[PDB]
């Protein structure tokens, strides 16, 4: 069975998407950064992303795979990518979707 | 009148090959019962919403058109325009078929439904008895939408739904047999012709059985195994979510009306607005040719048809929200050991009546 | 650093249609769809009841079409009633993927849309649930009066009446997807069959 | 794309999406051939953490949050949470607020049973019940929403000398109203219903528990009095206003799912003899009459006495809850609730720990699983009135 | 040995016919009676005298003694004070409560001294984006909604306000008034005798 | 009809009727009186005619 | 008349504000929204009660206080104004911005005026308040409907 981290704008498993399935694997660590589209992204923004992912996942790791340790991972990458959004790399779609700023208003930095 | 007399004449009037005009003629009654089944499946959704409301001191849909009208048509128009899935390992062509089985039987047995005479596609020599063999398609239906499943939720859902179909098959054939003894024959005309001044009346416990088995056809909540939220969510169904699941929704009432047009033309008779109407030679009225008594007594028949169709429709959405339900075991004693008995003891008494009594069988 | 949390600012305007055809028949594919909305039968806590009592004969949204559904693959709108815990977090999300894409979202009660009397001292309870699912309308207060649900309902019909058939592809997933090898030590599940059949259920140890 | 029958013990996850009221319970059960071989309930999926939050709140910061433990009725524990303080304080509550109380809790009972009545008769029958039960439980929300704020839960309506404040006005007569219009219905029940003999045949021997192991078992609630057991926390612990009133406490003595079900409407049978017995009794009668007379007499008289206040005197948010810890109690409706409060010296309590009933009687799932059915599972499941908002401590 | 075993199963299956015939003829009974229904959006349910709504804040009578941060469960209104330096009066600059965290509990109704603070009848409260509800000092006041003072609303009274005997509020005369009598009216009437 | 004064409702179709509380806010011409009772002061709008300025 | 036209978008051009009178089921007046949006105007509908003064939410800026819960003192966030930062954030072509307003019975009418005179100023900006009442879709100038 998957053992996955699943919140919006992150997903982590524990398998390899082959065409769109999931196939639990035991050693993926797959990872699924906004499907929603909740915000906009670019080529850096996202290379930073996958870089923290692998420093996240590979430099800090020698215990189980709970799915505790797969939410402590998610909950990382999450606080990464807030960070992101806060110093202005990325920002919210503003498309015609939903629309709900679930990582916090547009202020003005006094 | 004999429309179809005018059709294929002022067809032959500007040529076009005589023989060809009987070919041309064949969609003509082929789409008039389609559109009366689409109506009456509309008809079923909006009573049974409607219905089940007012049996519970509430009210059905009313914002969608003047009266709920329109609700039928949304529901279908959404499951239209509804993304289909299809699971990660479930078979691709068992599972877009399923749904479709179990309709296309159910469609096509609409061949039988008088709605009055020479009112009807092809009274065929066969009628009911086609019926009873095409009513047996669907379990394959059922078995093909739980066998394509990655689902071992849905899998005991389309063997336990396949396993039902089954047993109300036997008593729904013991039934149709005592009123076709009756009958001298099996087409519906010539056996409601038989009508000519009722075979419930005659066949009081034939009725019962037929009834029963016909509401034990996975339809109503007296039953309704495969679709009983509780114990189980949805059965095979769980997992069809566009057209394919509205296929479903859709094989279901239509499966409704036409178990209710077949009790009428069974044992009440799609004619004969209760006196023996064709001794109406007291308005001196030479039906044989008279051009109109000939539309008054079709809009009669039709009206007469209709009653008592609506009646047992009613009568059966009336007793989804009355009878409690029987868990899988409580209800394969109803076939096989109630009704399978009692389908038998009616045939040997309508037997034992019709080499005894001649006249009146 | 000029605004933090800013916007898209994009390009490409609109490529929206204009034609009388066209957004007549629009206006046939939103109302078919707003008007038969099919909520998911998903309750977890308090708020359930309220969200039941709003099926009851006091007021039912039978009318405006509503019809209770079991299982997501037939839903189309989940009206999420009570406190999402971490450990349902997941068995949510799974509910809300695993089900047809022009679906929508209700976040009633306090505590799915800012976590409620539970944002405080709770380390269990998922702190609104904007942060798992795209919510499109709020409403506020322990339970509900069951005619706030419906007023919520008010607004998600007159938000759908919205929507654009040319503009359904603001509608799919774009599925960003990584992978990174890892060494974590595979553990067995801990949650199996096997409670009165354990064999140290059946005798006091020595 | 098939599932591959093979000759094991199939096991099936009933998870936490519960198309019913039950709340969110996995239920792992494995099974022979239409059987119950055993089953591990997985239970947590609504721990929120009330007891590390009660640590942290003052009495009256915690007293919106009681009314969740066990949904429904949202006043039983709402009157342990009032009683844990109140007697570590000793705080006299007064003879009215006691009958307003008994009152409340009485119509709670009602309430609790009528939302445990409607899903039961669903799950062994048909849903035109659930569309009766919440016609007829809404005319107690509309007497609570006059009372107090709110429906059911987060009322908040009780205080520790007492209660909130005093009734509306025509409130005691619209109580008899609704007292004579449901009464009957009780009894119309067991008459649509009850007397199917398939119905009965379905609960007839499924669930059972002997007398000697409900005890064992702890089954505090009506599964103890359907076991035999004349035992009731308003009968053994002489609650506030009891003993003024008739008691005919119920009890079966099978211990199945139609003994759970008879005890259940003869105690909400019951319910309605104590609210009309206390309605004729109240220290002041209706309200309005006890306005009048104090408005006409009651600058100096009895009338204005302490025995005829809704409340004691009103504390201050910082009320301080003595040093000692006790146990509280109460007989709520799916049996007894129990707030071990310890406390220290200040307004915030050291452990708060919430004894619920349904936690309890959830003990035996698997030894009455053991083997019935596959399809009794509901039926089990819901004779013993599961709330998972009762769950979570 | 045989014969009571068919008896019993006679005596059965005639009990449950029987008790399928009740049930139906007490369900096509029920479609007689008027529904229940309170067809919310044209037939709003007026709501009791003490139904715990929006709250309301009356800027000019805050005090800022933050009683009401103090007796919430959660600590949740926000209140801005300065403290002037006139001789010592606090200065109130925001009072802010974000009703979707709010419980709708009223403690801080309860405690406010200076009847800063009420309840309201606004229970329909929705929004597409939850930031917006954040109400500010003035997004509060507003004047409630008032259901009765709608033009496409019929008032309907719940179970508390209805006359004696008096069981649904649909079929309502308009000179209804809740039970019985007010205390002033009891009290007038001693007064006479 | 002004803010602070206390005032009766006069207008039997009504929930508070005879009720008495004090004025809190009168915009556009309607008015808000709250009725300080039972536990939570409770505020709702009413019409400039269907109050009476009692003593 | 069952279908509409275009009419409601000249008329929103011409006045400025509108004040639509739509039923109370709230299905049937986002069509007139995607004919707004369709002719290249953006809209933002925004819940009218929950606004503040409408001219520091709306012209100016205004520190929103988010709710500390006993833990995170009290911390201001100044967001931007709601008009002039999605006038800057408008697609390339786009024909203006309009402003939705859901609830805007709750309102008062010196609330109205203001919103009817913003119009005027601040020139691609639009506003749509949706006073509850009559039993089909009607509407009217904000200007008007007051006074
Ligand atoms: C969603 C569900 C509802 C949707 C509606 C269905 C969509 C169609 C909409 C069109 C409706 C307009 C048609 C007007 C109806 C009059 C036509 C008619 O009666 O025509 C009848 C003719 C009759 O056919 C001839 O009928 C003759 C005599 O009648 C016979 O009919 C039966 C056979 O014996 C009787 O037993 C009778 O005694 C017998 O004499 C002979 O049988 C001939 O062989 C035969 O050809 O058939 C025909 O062309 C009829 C063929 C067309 C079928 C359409 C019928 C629709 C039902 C309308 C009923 C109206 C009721 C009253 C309306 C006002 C309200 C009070
Ligand atoms: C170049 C491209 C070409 C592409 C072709 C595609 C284009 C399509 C062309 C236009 C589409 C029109 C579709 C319908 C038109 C109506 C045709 C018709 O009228 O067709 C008439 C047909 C045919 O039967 C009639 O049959 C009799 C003639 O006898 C012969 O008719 C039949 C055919 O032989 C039988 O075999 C019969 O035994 C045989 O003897 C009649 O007198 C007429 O002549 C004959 O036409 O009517 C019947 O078949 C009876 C079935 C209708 C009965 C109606 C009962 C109605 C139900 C009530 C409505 C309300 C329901 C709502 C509630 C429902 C709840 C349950
Ligand atoms: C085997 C064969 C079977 C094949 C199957 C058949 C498939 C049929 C598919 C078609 C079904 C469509 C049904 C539509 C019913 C309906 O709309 O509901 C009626 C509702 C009710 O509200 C109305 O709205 C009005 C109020 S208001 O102004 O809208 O607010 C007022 O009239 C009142 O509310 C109410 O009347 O109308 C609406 O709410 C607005 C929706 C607008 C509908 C568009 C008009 C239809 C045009 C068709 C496209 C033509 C293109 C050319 C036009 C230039
Ligand atoms: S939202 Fe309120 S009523 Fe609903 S579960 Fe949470 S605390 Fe209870
Ligand atoms: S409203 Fe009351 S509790 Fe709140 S700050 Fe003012 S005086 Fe204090
Ligand atoms: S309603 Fe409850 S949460 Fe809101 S301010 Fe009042 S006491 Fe605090």
């Amino acid at each position: 069975m998957l053992l996955k981290s699943t919140t919006r704008h992150v997903h982590i498993y524990a398998g390899h998407v082959v065409d769109g399935e999931v196939h639990p694997d035991t050693e993926t660590l797959t990872l699924n950064v906004d499907p929603d589209n909740e915000l906009e992204w670019n080529e850096a923004a996202l290379a930073k992303v996958e870089a923290k992912f692998r420093e996240l996942v590979a430099n800090a790791a020698g215990e189980d795979l709970t799915e505790y340790n797969l939410r402590r991972i998610g909950s990382d990458l999450e606080h990464f990518i807030r960070s992101l959004l806060m110093q202005g790399e990325i920002g919210y779609n503003l498309n015609s979707r939903v629309r709900n700023y679930s990582l916090g208003i547009p202020r003005v930095n006094h | 009148i004999d429309l179809q007399g005018q059709f294929i004449s002022a067809l032959q009037s500007l040529g076009l090959s005589h023989d060809l005009a009987k070919l041309l003629w064949l969609p003509l009654p082929m789409l008039m019962m389609l559109i009366v089944a689409t109506v009456g499946v509309l008809v079923a959704v909006w009573l049974e919403r409607k219905i089940s409301a007012a049996v519970q001191q509430r009210i059905g849909p009313e914002y969608i058109g003047p009266l709920g009208i329109l609700a039928p048509l949304a529901d279908g128009l959404k499951l239209i325009f509804k993304e289909d899935v299809l699971p990660a390992n479930s078979d691709r062509w068992l599972f877009t078929l399923g749904p479709a089985v179990v309709v296309i039987p159910v469609f096509l047995s609409y061949i039988i439904v008088p709605f009055g005479q020479n009112l009807l596609i092809s009274n065929l020599a066969m009628g009911v008895f086609l019926w009873i063999a095409l009513s047996s398609i669907a379990p394959i239906g059922l078995l093909m939408a739980g066998y394509a499943s990655n689902n071992k939720y849905s899998l005991l859902g389309g063997l336990r739904a396949a396993a039902q179909s089954i047993s109300y098959e036997i008593p729904l054939a013991l039934a149709v047999l005592a009123v076709a003894m009756m009958s001298n024959g099996l087409g519906t005309v010539e056996i409601v012709e038989q009508q000519s001044q009722w075979n419930v009346w005659r066949q009081p416990i034939g009725f019962l059985v037929f009834w029963i088995a016909a509401l034990a056809e996975c339809e109503r909540l007296p039953f309704d195994l495969p679709e009983a939220e509780e114990e189980l969510v949805a059965g095979y169904q769980t997992e069809y979510a566009g057209m394919k699941f509205a296929l479903f929704y859709l094989g279901a009432y239509v499966n409704l009306v036409l178990s209710a047009l077949l009790v009428s033309v069974l044992y009440f008779g799609g004619w004969s607005f209760p006196i023996p109407l064709e001794t109406i030679a007291n308005l001196l009225g030479v039906s044989e040719t008279n051009p109109f008594l000939q539309i008054a007594f079709a809009v009669l028949g039709i009206t007469m048809t209709l009653i008592k169709a609506y009646f047992f429709v009613f009568l059966a959405i009336l007793l989804r929200w009355t009878v409690p339900r029987v868990r899988i075991d409580q209800l394969l004693d109803l076939g096989w050991k109630f009704l399978l008995p009692v389908g038998l003891v009616n045939l040997l008494l309508t037997a034992g009546l019709k080499l005894a009594f001649p006249v009146a069988f | 650093p000029a605004i933090l949390n800013p916007i898209a600012r994009p390009e490409v305007p609109q490529e929206l249609a204009e034609n009388i055809i066209l957004t007549s028949l629009n206006d046939v594919y939103d109302w078919a769809r707003l008007s038969s909305l099919w909520p998911l039968m998903y309750g977890t806590a308090c708020c359930f009841i309220e969200f039941a009592a709003m099926i009851g004969s006091r007021f039912d949204f039978d009318r405006f079409g509503l019809v209770p559904r079991n299982s997501p693959r037939q839903a189309d709108l989940i009206i999420t009633s009570g406190t999402i815990t971490m450990k349902m977090a997941p068995a949510l999300v799974r509910l809300y993927e695993q089900m047809p894409s022009p679906k929508y979202v209700i976040a009633m009660g306090a505590c799915t849309i800012t976590g409620g009397m539970f944002s405080s001292d709770s380390y269990s309870a998922v702190r609104g649930v904007d942060k798992l699912i795209p919510v499109d309308v709020y409403l506020p207060g322990c339970p509900p009066r069951p005619e706030a649900i419906m007023d919520a309902i008010v607004k998600l019909r007159k938000k759908i009446a919205n929507e654009h058939i040319n503009e359904r592809g603001n509608l799919a997933q774009t599925h960003r997807l990584f992978t990174a090898k890892h060494k974590m030590k595979p553990v067995p599940p801990i949650l199996t069959g096997q409670y009165l059949n354990a064999p140290s259920r059946q005798a006091p140890p020595p | 794309p098939k599932i591959e029958t093979r000759t094991e013990p199939m096991v099936i996850n009933m998870g936490p999406h519960h198309p019913s009221m039950h709340g969110v319970l996995r239920l792992m059960v494995t099974l022979d051939g239409e059987d119950v071989i055993d089953c591990e309930p997985v239970i947590g999926y609504l721990h929120r953490g009330m007891e590390k939050i009660a640590e942290n709140r003052t009495n009256i910061m915690f007293i919106p949050y009681v009314s969740r433990w066990d949904y429904a009725a949202g006043m039983f524990n709402e009157a342990v949470t009032v009683n844990a303080p109140e007697k570590l304080a000793g705080i006299p509550v007064p003879k009215r607020a006691s009958y307003i109380r008994v009152i409340m809790l009485e119509l709670n009972r009602i309430a609790n049973h009528l939302l445990w009545l409607g899903p039961f008769l669903a799950d062994v029958g048909a849903q035109t019940p659930f569309f009766y039960i919440f016609r007829e439980r809404e005319y107690i929300y509309d007497l609570f929403e006059a009372a107090t704020g709110m429906r059911f839960i987060n009322n908040n309506y009780f205080r520790i000398g007492g209660v909130a404040a005093d009734l509306t006005y025509g409130w005691v007569t619209k109580c008899r109203d609704f007292c004579d219009y449901f009464l009957p219905k009780v009894d119309e029940y067991e008459r649509l219903i009850t007397n199917n003999p398939i119905f009965v045949r379905r609960l007839q021997g499924v669930g059972k528990i002997s007398r000697e192991e409900a005890i064992n078992w702890g089954l505090s609630g009506p599964m103890l009095r359907a076991s035999g057991v004349k035992w009731d926390l308003r009968k053994v612990d002489h609650y506030e206003c009891y003993d003024d009133f008739d008691w005919d406490v119920p009890v079966a003595t099978e211990g199945d799912c139609l003994a759970r079900y008879i005890v259940r409407i003869q105690e909400m049978r019951e319910s309605v003899k104590i609210i009309r017995q206390a309605l004729d009794g109240l220290p002041g009668g209706p309200y309005e009459n006890l306005e009048a007379k104090r408005m006409l007499e009651g600058a100096k008289s009895e009338w204005n006495g302490f025995d005829y206040q809704y409340i004691g005197k009103k504390l201050s948010p910082t009320f301080k809850i003595p040093k000692g810890e006790h146990y509280v109690r109460v007989e709520s409706g799916k049996g007894e609730l129990g707030i071990y409060l310890i406390g220290d010296d200040n307004v915030f309590p050291w452990r708060w720990k919430i004894r619920p009933p349904d936690f309890n009687n959830l003990q035996v799932l698997p030894q009455l699983l053991k083997g019935m059915k596959v399809a009794d599972i509901v039926a089990i499941l819901g004779s013993i009135d599961v709330i998972m908002g009762s769950v979570d401590r | 040995k045989f014969l009571n075993q068919i008896t019993n199963y006679a005596k059965e299956a005639v009990q449950s016919a029987k008790y399928i015939g009740q049930g139906l003829s007490v369900t096509f009974d029920h479609m007689r009676r008027r529904p229940i229904t309170v067809q919310y959006p044209y037939e709003k349910l007026i709501p009791s005298e003490r139904f715990r709504g929006r709250i309301h804040f009356e800027f000019d009578k805050c005090i800022a003694c933050e009683v009401c941060v103090r007796v919430c469960p959660i600590n949740l209104p926000v209140v801005d004070w300065v403290f002037n330096k006139e001789l010592k009066k606090k200065e109130l600059k925001h009072y802010s409560i974000d009703f979707g965290v709010c419980i709708f509990c009223a403690n801080c109704v309860e405690y406010c001294p200076t009847n800063c603070l009420s309840v309201t009848e606004e229970y329909e409260l929705a929004t597409y984006d939850r930031h917006e509800l954040n109400y500010d000092s003035v997004a509060m006041g507003r004047i409630p909604y008032k259901v009765t003072q709608d033009p496409m609303v019929t008032p309907i009274r719940e179970f508390a306000y209805l006359p004696a005997g008096v069981m649904s509020g649909h079929d309502l005369p308009a000179g209804a008034q809740r039970a019985g009598e007010r205390p002033e009216a009891i009290a007038n009437t001693a007064k006479s005798s | 009809i002004l803010p602070g004064m206390t005032v009766k409702v006069t207008n039997p179709n009504d929930t508070y009727y005879q009720f008495q509380g004090i004025v809190q806010r009168i915009t556009d011409g309607k008015v808000a009186v709250l009725f300080e009772g039972g536990n939570w002061d409770k505020l709702v709008t009413f019409q400039a005619s269907e109050l009476e300025p009692v003593v | 008349g069952l279908l509409a036209g275009y009419q409601f978008v000249k008329d929103l051009e011409s006045a400025g504000a509108l004040a639509l009178f739509v039923p109370p089921e709230g299905g049937f007046e986002g069509r007139y929204q995607r004919r707004l949006r369709s002719k290249g105007y953006t809209t933002l509908p925004m819940s009218a009660p929950g606004l503040g003064d409408l001219a520091a939410y709306l012209t100016q800026e205004h520190g929103i206080r988010p709710a500390h819960t006993g833990k995170e003192d009290i911390r201001v966030y100044f967001q931007p104004p709601l008009v002039t930062y999605h006038l800057e954030n408008l697609p390339p072509n786009a024909k203006g911005l309009v402003l939705w307003l859901i609830d805007g019975k709750r309102l008062s009418k010196q609330e109205f005026a203001y919103l009817a005179q913003l119009t005027q100023t601040l020139p691609k900006f639009k506003v749509v308040v949706e006073v509850g009442g009559d039993r089909v879709v009607r509407w009217e100038p904000l200007a008007d409907w007051v006074a």
